[PDB]
């Protein structure tokens, strides 16, 4: 035979999955000072440089979406007692809803907004999402702005915007808490998110990052010089 | 209800798995597509694209335009060599950062032809020959014209032609070679000399430079993806 | 063959030469992605000035020399105040539009040198300071005289008063990205030896049918000095470098009264 | 009917899981000395004997693999406190691929390379590879070096290489590692690989190791005496 | 959804299972295979390949060439055998290494007849006569060319034929026998004695060596694979 | 029958007399695997010359007595300074063939002895020092000249200059196997009562169509006396052994500047 | 049994799944429907109907 | 119907007058599970002495009181010293035969009693100490003479030089079975008011199709008084027992020297 490209594929090129999310939550006696009793994450991908880099290098993309949830539990002290087995809802807030102001508020209630409950010690958690773009496609990159200032407007603050971004608010928002009540003792928890994109499509090819991210655009600050040293005469 | 027995590997996450999983948005209106251009079916073609490739990796030039440049001039010693590397396209650092190198760092076994080509950017009025040579794996890296042009070698005008290009056949023992370092799966060795030297009149420049480029062929297949070395992160957002 | 059943209801769930056009005429091209512009498909009553709004509009001339590093011009930003396309631009909501572009440089047969023209698709290029995405629309907007590359990232340490501009770099292409890997992009090489002029042809392209032509750019041109200009033994070096720009196929919808963007 | 030869086939030779691999992996407070909180095994069939003997009956072979993981735990003192379940990340890295230097750096996030998240106290985890040889099939035995000196070569060290090897890395390495933080307590755990061949073909029959393997190669050391002593006119 | 009860049995690992399993390299283009001389199929055919018994395991002779060879000279005692061991091939320390021996030692079971083959190393002008023969179990091992021929034998003449072949046929109560010592499946006994004696002319060598090899027959199997006793280990690397 | 489907897309998951050869004759013979030598199948330009490199070529003479215990050689290395044939190894990269061995050994009615001549694939031997794997490559490719086995393993018990060399044993057959199963492989038996001499035909054996010649050995002759050599009542006895060897169906690609090893 | 492996997001809970749960109460005669005027299919319906807008919202 | 598919490939895994014979005559009879004596099925040359073995041998004549408590037999050792028939056995390796066994017992109208016969395969006693299965082979065959049953268990209280000898006892057929229930074994009484002679016909029995005649016994024989013995109002009776065997279908493989046990 002959050999072929089956693995050099868009979807065997993104067939994995990768993580995206690293969040914490404990369960504790609530108090007045700031506590993580509950977690709220926005939804995005440039969190992480593996993902986001092999996204890059196309300018538009259509796919849908595979979600899976790790959770890993801990212990913090040994002198308060011990603890029964956790349950963890993960809610998702779409823009415009409500959103929570505590762990036990009536937010939770998800009428309408689905929700995950999680019993630890299970398999991870899994779930899949349609492609839920506004227009025809993803945008990796966009040159231009929401707002343009006009000699009319009273101050320079009415259409001022920040360069290569669309919406203040995107995809909505993971809010991830602990449904048991505090046992005496402290019980620390992290949420690992890994993302596949499924059924893949994307246009315009681009070349990829040559240097360190800096923030959500193509800024750069550091580390400029990747290239190293080699003689133009030696093998 | 109906016996089962369940086997290893039940309640286990493997990131490459491909099972059904149920949907958060039922009943949900996707907005369809369009015809939008510059749609890509496979990474291959990608490395099938020209770029250019930074030869001059000196202490000085690298990490610079003038990195991609190569001097020649009427003056030079016509018995050494104007350039010399390896045909290691992921492992090179002047082949890693290409296009083809970086495509290729994302994969751990590759296989194919190659083509280079090398653009003369001097004036109308300058003329001379050039020896393009490739040499099989096995012996000594030929360090002069008398051993490079027993193996495959191309001979370029310039003044009749500006770019001249040259394709690296296939020839391995293994099937499939690897994309790091590694003796047992050495590509080759490929190394420019004057054939004669560059002439030029008077009232002309007498330097000039020269870029190369390199892409791949439609023979050209990758296997068992992995990550990449080009990008790193120290600390989450 | 292995046996497959989907059970949940979504998709989702499933597992994985003379060129005339107007009343303009300029005397091998290349077309960006082998597709050439074209109105909108059959899948309010848009406008299209047939005549009035396509044709060649030629730029501001430029002088390269021995120090040049480059230069870059956005479109449609760069058509603003040219004839009736910018009265339609800035009357109208939603715009369309196709590009030929034409960019020439003469010289002699003892001068060396080479040019790369590239286009590029949504082409965001990086700030001048350690705050992100801070840029400013004016700045980001030159319009005709269009803007330089750099050697060197200059960052602005100045908290007073942040001038909130670009500080391109030339072999990183001003985004991040080695300059060597740009001729992914659609792209010309104008080598004085052999040639004079380069045309490329861009349809439109973007995640939308139609879109605002004041507040979203669509391309971006970059023109490159791959290899330094010399003539002879002189010191000092300095030619003309001309671009020409037709629309092609423009549409407009969305009439209400003008827009008046303050340029500073 | 009369006797059938289906129980010594090659495949029904083959078709047993065996052991390659101990990996120890501790889960404790990060300090400044050394410590086991991730580990990294070179992937090779001939740490241990038994395998490797049955393999080495024969010069060529090709076949595909099924892996299989075994996971057991335990504590170390009795004076700290207790510990909640933990998860396990196996990753496997690809010559070339970056290799962690910590327990949670970026080489984590997986968006390329194939990872396994297992949760203790599960069925042992299992997964397949098919055959991955760079050549038309495996070679047990490969008289020659992948390097020849030379007359012109300026020193000695230049063509220098190891007696019947072919790369420096083969088949990557793997790097398993415990996702969960550091409980008061340490806890100490074992992961045992075991490897079974699938659809399998050999050529050149050879004769079987007769004295004790020393090192990769084929060098014998010690006990060179195997048989024992009998009688020529004895029963 | 679907109601399932679980089965005793769920969750365990049997390394002797065949279930399916996820595989970690989906869309993997693999190699294809090339047409390389001596292929095997079945474990059988090495044990029909002959091999050399060391039939001299003497304190001074085991471990060293000289095992392999068994003496023969024109003034031996005609009286008393030549060589003599039983049929196990498994588990007798003269057959248990050989080929045959160590394909046995993975299995349990076996049954089939064997073939034995014997090289006589003399000069040509050397003659005489030899009687191999093959007593099945029950009675006392021969100790006499009287009590041997009266079982299974074969007469041998060195001059006309420098090799001789035994065939020893399957005679057992059961079906299968076991690779262990075990008196309730014992096989038997295998001798030699001197038919005639062994004459040389002058200027001859008068002492010459004799070798065996052992093979099995198309009538051979094997049954319930086991580990072995030929290979251990102290130490993990 | 047992029901069973497929569920994933991969097979992996599934569960499971006078010779003439060119200018070179000589006057029952032994097929390899029964496999005669062939060309590469269907499935750059080779060069192949038909009868300047497929012919007979005679090594050195050796003596057999009373105390030798062995002699090995590695092919293709034997021949690396045969004609043409060394300089078709040295002047390309890629290289394959099969080879005809054969042994010459006479004696006389009165002379008694057995030699076995041993063909072995992919001849693997062991070394000579703690160290593993530091044989060098010099130390492993004697050449025509060829090795010699030993009754035991003497340890070079020298850190300041190590030899770097093998140490066979002739019961272990250099490799840590029993000699009485090297029949496995093929072989040939001299009876000095029977026969004089010995033929073996050997196939191209690889786990590749080709691969270099000069860093790679295919095959590997060993010859021990089985029996040891005697004459009479004579205290001393010593007999030549002659060793020639013809390559057939050779092949070769990659050509550019000529290999030159350093041995020694 | 039949052989079986269990697969990520076993024992989870997702409030939007669709699964089928045994019924409590088997065997109930259940009351049948009647045509009452006023039946609804789509929420759009609602957004169709015209409804008054508070334009002057002023403090007082 | 309820449905069912086998997963695994394996079958385990799947759920669940007179009588004259060769040149002996003697003048109803009882066929050991209603199968005679054959040789063995199509599915080394057997020796088969067709009349030269094959007719009835007579053992020692007993004597039955009003005291006796039983005797017992094993076959084949009973016919170990029987003309050509122990020559063959003690000749070969693996033997294999049917048998015909007669009883006689001749009385008056005046006396009185019942003998019930049993033929018992793999009919394995039980010892007469402490240790387990610690009889010898001298004592487990006694040959003609046989054995004799006793009324209770009398064990050897004697660790110098123990007997190793067969302890049976009448009413637990000397297995730990009670003798009521034997009549599941092939069995004839023989009851004096209606007759003087019983006939038994065994085939041969056993997990192998053929075995050594030597070092296993494959029948047992137990003659057992049913009813005490008298005779008018005399004290002391005694009546004569005479057996009878006839070898049946008898074949004998894996000739070779003779074998010679050493019978104390
Ligand atoms: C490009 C690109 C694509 C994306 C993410 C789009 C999908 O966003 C989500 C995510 C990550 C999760 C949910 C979600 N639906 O349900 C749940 C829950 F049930 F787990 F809570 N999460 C919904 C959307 C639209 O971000 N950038
Ligand atoms: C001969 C011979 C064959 C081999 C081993 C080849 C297979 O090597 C592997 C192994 C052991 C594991 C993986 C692997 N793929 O995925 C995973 C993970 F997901 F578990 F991490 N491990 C991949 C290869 C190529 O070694 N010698
Ligand atoms: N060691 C640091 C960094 C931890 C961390 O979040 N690391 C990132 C990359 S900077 C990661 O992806 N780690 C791998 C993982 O934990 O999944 C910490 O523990 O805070
Ligand atoms: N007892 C030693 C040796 C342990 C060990 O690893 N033994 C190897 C063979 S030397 C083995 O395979 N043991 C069986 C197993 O643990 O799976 C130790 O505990 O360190």
């Amino acid at each position: 035979q002959r050999r072929s490209r089956s693995e050099s594929t868009i979807e065997s090129f993104f067939a994995r999955g990768a993580c995206v999310a690293i969040i914490e939550v404990d369960n504790e006696e609530p108090t007045t000072r700031a506590q993580k009793l509950f977690a709220m994450w926005r939804i995005t991908y440039k969190d992480t440089v593996q993902l986001r880099r092999k996204l890059e290098f196309f300018t538009y993309s259509r796919f849908d979406m595979e979600l899976t949830f790790v959770v890993t539990a801990n212990f913090t002290n040994t002198n308060n007692g011990h603890a029964l087995n956790q349950v963890y809802q993960i809610m998702y807030i779409p823009p415009g809803a409500p959103t929570p102001k505590s762990w036990d508020d009536y937010t939770w209630q998800t009428s309408s907004n689905p929700s995950i409950f999680y019993t630890y010690g299970a398999a991870p958690a899994r779930i899949s999402v349609p492609y839920v773009g506004l227009a025809n496609a993803y945008s990796h990159f966009y040159d231009g702005f929401a707002k343009v200032p006009l000699k009319t407007d009273a101050n320079d603050q009415i259409g001022d915007s920040l360069y290569s971004a669309m919406t203040v608010d995107d995809f909505g928002v993971l809010a991830i808490r602990v449904v048991n009540d505090h046992n005496p003792t402290k019980v620390t928890s992290k949420v690992r998110i890994y993302m596949k994109p499924k059924h893949v499509r994307v246009w315009c090819p681009r070349p990829p990052r040559a240097v360190p991210y800096y923030g959500p655009g193509v800024d750069y600050k550091d580390n400029l010089n990747p290239l190293s040293e080699k003689g133009l005469t030696t093998y | 209800g109906l016996p089962v027995l369940n086997t290893p590997g039940s309640n286990q996450y493997l990131t490459s798995d491909n099972y059904q999983s149920p949907c958060a948005i039922p009943e949900f209106d996707v907005t369809p597509p369009i015809d939008i251009p510059g749609e890509v079916k496979n990474m291959m073609e990608l490395a099938e694209i020209d770029t250019m490739i930074p030869l001059n990796l000196e202490n000085t030039k690298r990490n610079t335009m003038d990195m991609y440049r190569v001097t020649l001039s009427d003056s030079a010693d016509l018995s050494q060599p104007i350039l010399c590397f390896s045909l290691s396209p992921a492992s090179d650092p002047r082949l890693s950062h290409t296009m083809l190198g970086e495509v290729l760092n994302y994969y751990t076994h590759w296989a194919g032809s190659l083509k280079f080509t090398f653009l003369f950017c001097g004036s109308m009025m300058a003329t001379g020959k050039i020896l393009v040579a490739y040499a099989p794996p096995g012996a000594q890296p030929p360090t002069s014209r008398k051993e490079a042009m027993l193996g495959t070698h191309v001979i370029w005008d310039l003044g009749l032609q500006s770019s001249c290009t040259m394709v690296v056949p296939w020839i391995s023992n293994v099937t499939y070679r690897q994309t790091t370092q590694d003796s047992f799966t050495e590509g080759g060795y490929i190394s420019m000399f004057y054939q004669t030297r560059i002439v030029v009149p008077l009232s002309t420049p007498k330097s000039m430079s020269m870029l190369g480029f390199v892409s791949a062929c439609n023979d050209f297949s990758v296997r068992l993806l992995r990550d990449t070395t080009h990008i790193s992160q120290s600390a989450l957002p | 063959n292995y046996t497959t059943i989907n059970y949940y209801k979504d998709s989702a769930s499933n597992a994985a030469l003379q060129l005339t056009i107007g009343n303009s005429t300029i005397t091998n091209s290349v077309v960006a992605y082998g597709r050439w512009p074209e109105f909108i498909r059959d899948d309010d009553q848009p406008t299209e000035p047939d005549v009035a709004t396509c044709r060649f509009y030629t730029l501001d001339t430029v002088m390269w020399g021995k120090e040049s590093k480059g230069w870059w011009w956005k479109l449609p930003d760069a058509l603003r105040d040219m004839g009736l396309f910018g009265q339609n631009m800035y009357y109208h909501y939603l715009g369309r539009s196709g590009y030929t572009v034409h960019v020439q440089c003469n010289a002699s047969k003892f001068h060396q040198g080479a040019l790369g023209v590239f286009a590029i698709p949504e082409y965001c290029l990086a700030g001048d300071s350690d705050k992100q995405r801070y840029t400013s629309y004016a700045n980001a907007n030159p319009g005709e005289k269009g803007g330089k590359f750099y050697s060197q990232f200059n960052r602005d340490t100045a908290v007073t008063s942040p001038k909130r501009e670009f500080c391109p770099v030339d072999y990183l292409l001003g985004c991040g990205v080695l300059l060597g890997n740009a001729f992914v992009y659609p792209h010309q090489i104008i080598n004085l030896r052999t040639n004079n002029s380069a045309t490329i042809v861009l349809p439109y392209v973007n995640a939308m049918a139609i879109d605002s032509m004041v507040k979203h750019n669509n391309w971006g041109i970059a023109i490159l000095p791959l290899s330094p200009l010399d003539f002879a033994q002189e010191s000092s070096v300095e030619i003309p470098i001309t671009v020409t720009i037709a629309p092609m196929c423009s549409e407009f919808n969305g009439l209400r009264n003008v827009t008046a963007p303050k340029f500073q």
